[PDB]
């Protein structure tokens, strides 16, 4: 079949839970108390009660924010629907399918 | 071949839009403050208005929604750390 | 730019607020948030949401 | 399901506040909310939901805002400049009309 | 008119009524922290 | 009328994309060579990652 390493058809992105970045022994990145979880990027959370999910799925605000800043640099002046010419076939939003 | 005699019925539909009559001498958008809007006759004088609309009859009450296009501006001043004053202007039709 | 724009100083990129006071009627409800904008905290209001 | 524990994200829509740049200080942000099912909900048939059984109970509410991680000297010069009289901020409505 | 101008409805250009240092700062930081939308540009027929 | 008591299952799909963590202080595309890519700490020392 299709070969994702070559042709780009990635689909197991959903199977990640959270990521922790650590330089040397205990040197945190980005750190300096930038996120609510400061030492780890939490992608998804089973039933939030603390108000950390977004957009009618189980993906978090912080992560959603990150993805919008990385892909389209939207974050800081607020969320909006990204331009059609910028939002291409391999871009995040274009492929985002929330379900309930 | 066996066709009756016929008359023709014409009509049209126009969903979602707002009808627009801009305050300009030639009716063009050449900028938001209009030339009739700058003229001296209108500016220093008082005027009353009387509009008369014809519409089709309905079998339950309806409403005529008229939007009077005016300027609705706000100026924002924050003089010291934690203080904020606001100046609101709406002309024509000031509150 | 490696200067005169960003900082390496401590502070949150995004703040979470929980209501100080909530009052509710049978048809309506008012909520109170106290926005504490800190020393060198630059906030564009377009990014606000409940 | 007819039974839905939901989560929803709602912005500020009033033109002055939503294009504002908010400088250091503490400030009150208070709002009033509608619970009436015939207003806050929409149905395809337009039937009266108070009488035919829809209901809503609001467990909780959280508020979120995004900040720039600016250099303190620059931050000071930018606060200083906007607190001056000639440098007041100015806004206007897109619709800009009186409704009758 | 005077008081239109005071409120910037009939006013002058935005770059011209803001402090120069501030204009200059806005022109450097525009692409990555937009400041155009903060201040009025009145179009005049 | 007869509706069973229910739980809610939330999810999403996101095909054709890579998860991205760009190496910058404020996470902005201000230049191809990031500002962080140039600071002294990463440039004048060796660092291991975990």
């Amino acid at each position: 079949g299709s070969i994702p390493y070559l042709d780009g058809t990635f689909y197991l992105n959903h199977t990640f839970k959270k990521v922790a970045i650590t330089f040397d022994s205990s040197v945190s990145w980005p750190g300096n108390d930038r996120l609510l979880t400061p030492n780890e990027f939490e992608i998804k959370r089973s039933v939030d009660g603390e108000g950390y999910n977004v957009a009618q799925c189980n993906m978090t605000k912080d992560w959603f924010l990150v993805q919008m800043l990385a892909n389209y640099n939207i974050g800081y002046q607020g969320f909006y629907i990204p331009e059609s010419y910028k939002d291409r076939m391999y871009s995040f939003f274009r492929n985002f399918q929330p379900m309930s | 071949k066996t066709a009756v005699d016929s008359i023709t019925q014409k009509k049209f539909l126009c969903d979602r839009t707002l009808w627009r009559i801009p305050f300009s001498s030639n009716f063009m958008s050449m900028g938001a403050l209009t030339d009739l809007g700058q003229n001296l006759l209108y500016a220093n004088s008082a005027h009353a208005l009387d509009m008369t609309f014809e519409v089709d009859p309905m079998d339950e009450p309806t409403l005529l929604y008229v939007l009077f296009e005016v300027f609705d501006v706000v100026r924002v001043h924050r003089p010291h750390r934690g203080v904020i004053e606001t100046v609101y202007l709406r002309t024509p039709f000031s509150a | 730019p490696t200067h005169d724009v960003t900082t390496d100083r401590s502070q949150r990129l995004t703040l979470r607020f929980i209501p100080v006071d909530r009052e509710d009627t049978a048809y309506s409800y008012k909520a109170r948030f106290t926005l504490a904008v800190g020393d060198n905290r630059v906030l564009d209001m377009a990014s606000t949401y409940f | 399901g007819r039974y839905v524990p939901f989560h929803i994200q709602v912005p500020q829509k009033f033109f002055a506040i939503k294009n504002l740049l908010l400088l250091p200080g503490s400030y009150t942000y208070e709002w009033n909310f509608r619970k009436d099912v015939n207003m806050v909900l929409q149905s395809s048939l337009g039937n009266d939901l108070r009488v035919d059984g829809a209901s809503i109970k609001f467990d909780s509410i959280c508020l979120y805002a995004t900040f720039f991680p600016m250099a303190h000297n620059t931050a000071s010069t930018l606060e200083a400049m906007l607190r001056n009289d000639t440098n007041d901020q100015s806004f206007n409505d897109y619709l800009s009309a009186a409704n009758m | 008119m005077p008081q239109w101008s005071y409120m910037h409805i009939s006013g002058q250009d935005a770059s011209e009524y803001l402090s120069p240092g501030l204009v200059q700062f806005a022109r450097a930081t525009e692409t990555y922290f937009s400041l155009n939308n903060k201040f009025r540009n009145p179009t005049v027929a």
